[PDB]
RNA sequence: ACCGAUAGUGAACAGUACCGUGAGGGAAAGGUGAAAAGCACCCCGGAAGGGGAGUGAAAUAGAACCUGAAACCGUGUGCU
RNA sequence: CUACCCUUGGUCAGGUUGAAGUUCAGGUAACACUGAAUGGAGGACCGAACCGACUUACGUUGAAAAGUGAGCGGAUGAACU
RNA sequence: UGAGUAGCGAAAGACGGGUGAGAAUCCCGUCCACCGAUUGACUAAGGUUUCCAGAGGAAGGCUCGUCCGCUCUGGGUUAGUCGGGUCCUAAGCUGAGGCCGACAGGCGUAGGCGAUGGAUAACAGGUUGAUAUUCCUGUACCACCUAUAUGGGGGGACGCAGUAGGAUAGGCGAAGCGUGCGAUUGGAUGCACGUCUAAGCAGUAAGGCUGCUGAGCUGUGAUGGGGAGAAUUCGAGUCGUUGAUUUCACACUGCCGAGAAAAGCCUCUAUAGGUGCCCGUACCGCAAACCGACACAGGUAGUCAAGAUGAGAAUUCUAAGGUGAGCGAGCGAACUCUCGUUAAGGAACUCGGCAAAAUGACCCCGUAACUUCGGGAGAAGGGGUGCUCUUAGAGCCGCAGUGAAUAGGCCCAAGCGACUGUUUAUCAAAAACACAGGUCUCUGCUAAACCGUAAGGUGAUGUAUAGGGGCUGACGCCUGCCCGGU
């Protein structure tokens, strides 16, 4: 289950910047929360977990040509390390 | 005297913003009309300043606005106006600007002109 | 306040005789071999 | 000038929503209606 | 011995867009060419757009692309 | 939207007037009665916010399918929201 | 076609510098101007990516555009404590059984849902292009977990007005300290700013109530932070005055119209470690992003509330902060509109003094008929306001002294309506409606009346000093004749 309650990493500026400071940024499943999140995290990257906040993204409007739609609602959470780091590389 | 399309307070308040302007820069650009004020009270700015008393150094006062000029020394547009410009016009009788006409403007066809001291 | 006919395109022309523009004012500058308006700088 | 319409969500969604729609047989009837025409947009 | 894009379904590309608090109302919009061979390259231009050169049987078939009527808008002038 | 209502909230710069009571003083056989102070009532008064819309000017292919400018009515109430 | 015509949607801009193919219109700067009980700041609804960065200029923008709430690409919203849910109930909605009804369905008991109300644990600082009581730093608190050690009662719990106080916030002044600055215009050596720091935790406490409560203060929190400042280190937090619209607190007094519920809560039958979910969080927000077809002079709930002047949140100029309004340049004709002035006269204008003018603040004199004794009344009509000096006088100046702005015109008489109030959203605000008061009439309670086919309801959790209906319309004096007809 961890490894579907994990979707991909978030790789931006504030990401990164969050990297540095020991935090790492996931896209997580819709339905899951925060303590689902973490316990995913521990048992996946093998690391101790200080806290996991959590937002939620609408859908945004895009389009090409004449058609108008949406992208896909996100769930994105920051988890803060406090024992170990996870290597994106 | 032309009417410039402001009320009498506005006028009043550019062409002093103006002629000060023109003392700073020595040469500027603006509209025809607004130029053909600005010469004659720049002129009497350095009549006041030729003459060079304490009286006519607070009357040029009235008029002038209060703009700081900066080889890093420092003085007021009055104090520039009773200084250099005076004396580089000691010897000349009136006639301390010039108009050059330069053509319209591409936003509203104004007829350009430069006024600069002479 | 409103035509009582409509405008015929002979009348409108008629009409327009008048409207049209000048060619401007211009002469020969002697050094850049250009032209600009009489009485004007470059 | 205070104009007729005051959009209000809570009040668009309790007059006009899917559920108020279910609530009565002729609201079942809009429903079915709206169906039966190939409406994208059912309710509010 | 039905229609042929104002016809025929409202809808040849839509119960969409749009309108309405809502029930509900409800469009417009088809066609390059046999084949994309959809204009390498040069020139003016910021671009747009053009002129060449090329492709093509044909480019006033260059995509707002078959045919291209009329109203309407221009340029030239034989008579007045 | 609007009319009325239900439940639950909120708002009303400042000036002015001075009801009933009370107390003190006169006064009585006992009450009535009177003056001063105190007191702070009112769909009270003047007037901002706010709520209106009486007059007038403007606007009348509007800035606006009912508005704007200047005055104007109410403004602790059957108030406004 | 009208026609290059009307319009381009309230207003102050100017110049320098830059960018660029192109600049009145974009960026930077200086000066100027406008708002400032707000054109400032913060919540809510509503909108829903409009937010940020880089790039772009076809179309949108009432002009232009190098710019944008527009186009392209990539980003941005972090919560045990904030608002909501895992708590409570109001109106209302719904409703197991049940009652009623051609059908469909209507009603309703227990119960349930349902905030606009009740309960409920976090503050200060820092930081980004875009989030922050959410991230980070420091310091806390709450619930639960692990280890060492059911009935009763109360309460919650409530209106409106007014008054006297305590405290604090805030304002002002002296400069006590601190930081700067110290002036080429005649003169002086003075000019301008700063003067703080939370929750929590201990001690205490003006008051209030009949021991319980209680604003606030002190210390700690804090060799931390923030600071007018000097070149990463160093830097002041003091005296007086005024004083709330905040809080003690609906505490106290008074009044009649007599002012939720339920749960949480109360009462009677320590330390240590660890855990703490979901939804919202971007941005606009009295608007260019909401409702008005618009980048529309309209509409849109609450909060914060500086100085001078003043009774004031009025007036005028300013502060904090924000803004110069998405067409311009000339000219200075008629005419239209909005403003200012005007000889002599002064309503001769006109349906009508319509409009305008005049009055206007504060202080002191003074004030009629009539009256329901309250009023009328700000009746009317008159005086005084500047500045300096002495302690009410003496002086000084102007045409003028509430020298600006803001601030009742008044009187006499008549109709109607007693009065405050209400009305034809959008041509009528009135003499119309209502009204307190009067009278008539129905109604003995499963009342009459009203809604509904009914059940069920309103009347009313009322009971003839009550409820419904008709007419009249304060108050004073009064309200005559006719019962043949309906
Ligand atoms: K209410
Ligand atoms: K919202
Ligand atoms: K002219
Ligand atoms: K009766
Ligand atoms: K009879
Ligand atoms: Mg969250
Ligand atoms: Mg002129
Ligand atoms: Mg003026
Ligand atoms: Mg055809
Ligand atoms: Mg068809
Ligand atoms: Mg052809
Ligand atoms: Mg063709
Ligand atoms: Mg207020
Ligand atoms: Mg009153
Ligand atoms: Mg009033
Ligand atoms: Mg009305
Ligand atoms: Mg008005
Ligand atoms: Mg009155
Ligand atoms: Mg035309
Ligand atoms: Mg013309
Ligand atoms: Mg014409
Ligand atoms: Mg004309
Ligand atoms: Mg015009
Ligand atoms: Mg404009
Ligand atoms: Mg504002
Ligand atoms: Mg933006
Ligand atoms: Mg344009
Ligand atoms: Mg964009
Ligand atoms: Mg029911
Ligand atoms: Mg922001
Ligand atoms: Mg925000
Ligand atoms: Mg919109
Ligand atoms: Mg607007
Ligand atoms: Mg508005
Ligand atoms: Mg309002
Ligand atoms: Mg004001
Ligand atoms: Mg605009
Ligand atoms: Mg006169
Ligand atoms: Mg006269
Ligand atoms: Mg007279
Ligand atoms: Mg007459
Ligand atoms: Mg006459
Ligand atoms: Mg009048
Ligand atoms: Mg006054
Ligand atoms: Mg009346
Ligand atoms: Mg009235
Ligand atoms: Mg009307
Ligand atoms: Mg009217
Ligand atoms: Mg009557
Ligand atoms: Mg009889
Ligand atoms: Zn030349």
């Amino acid at each position: 289950e961890a490894r579907d309650i994990l979707k991909r990493p978030v790789i931006t500026e504030k990401s990164s910047e969050a990297m540095a400071e020991d935090k790492y940024t996931f896209d997580v499943d819709t339905r899951v929360n925060k303590t689902q999140v973490k316990m995913a995290v521990e048992e996946i990257f093998n690391v101790k977990v200080a806290s996991v906040n959590i937002m939620n993204y609408k859908p945004k409007k895009k389009r090409m040509g004449r058609y108008q739609g949406y992208t896909n609602k996100r769930r994105k959470a920051i988890v803060t390390l406090k024992e170990g780091s996870i290597d994106l590389f | 005297y032309r009417k410039l399309g402001r009320t009498s307070d506005q006028r009043k308040a550019m062409l002093r913003d103006l002629a000060t302007s023109l003392i700073i820069s020595e040469r500027i650009e603006t509209t025809e009309a607004r130029a053909k004020e600005v010469r004659s009270v720049v002129e009497k700015l350095i009549t006041l300043g030729k003459k060079g008393d304490l009286a006519s150094r607070r009357n040029a006062a009235k008029t002038l606005r209060n703009v700081e000029i900066l080889d890093e020394t420092t003085q007021t547009a009055l104090q520039k106006l009773f200084g250099e410009i005076a004396e580089r016009y000691t010897e000349r009788q009136g006639g301390y600007t010039r108009i050059l006409k330069q053509g319209p403007r591409r936003g509203d066809g104004a007829e350009s002109v430069i006024i600069e001291l002479v | 306040a409103v035509p009582k006919r409509r405008t015929s395109k002979t009348r409108k022309n008629k009409r327009r005789t008048h409207f049209k523009i000048s060619v401007p004012g211009m002469t020969e500058c002697p050094n850049c071999g250009e032209y600009k308006l009489s009485h004007r700088v470059c | 000038v205070k104009r007729t319409y005051q959009p209000n969500k809570r009040k668009h969604s309790k007059v006009h929503g899917f559920r108020k729609r279910m609530s009565t047989k002729n609201g079942r009837k809009v429903l079915a209606r709206r169906r039966r025409k190939g409406r994208k947009v059912l309710s509010a």
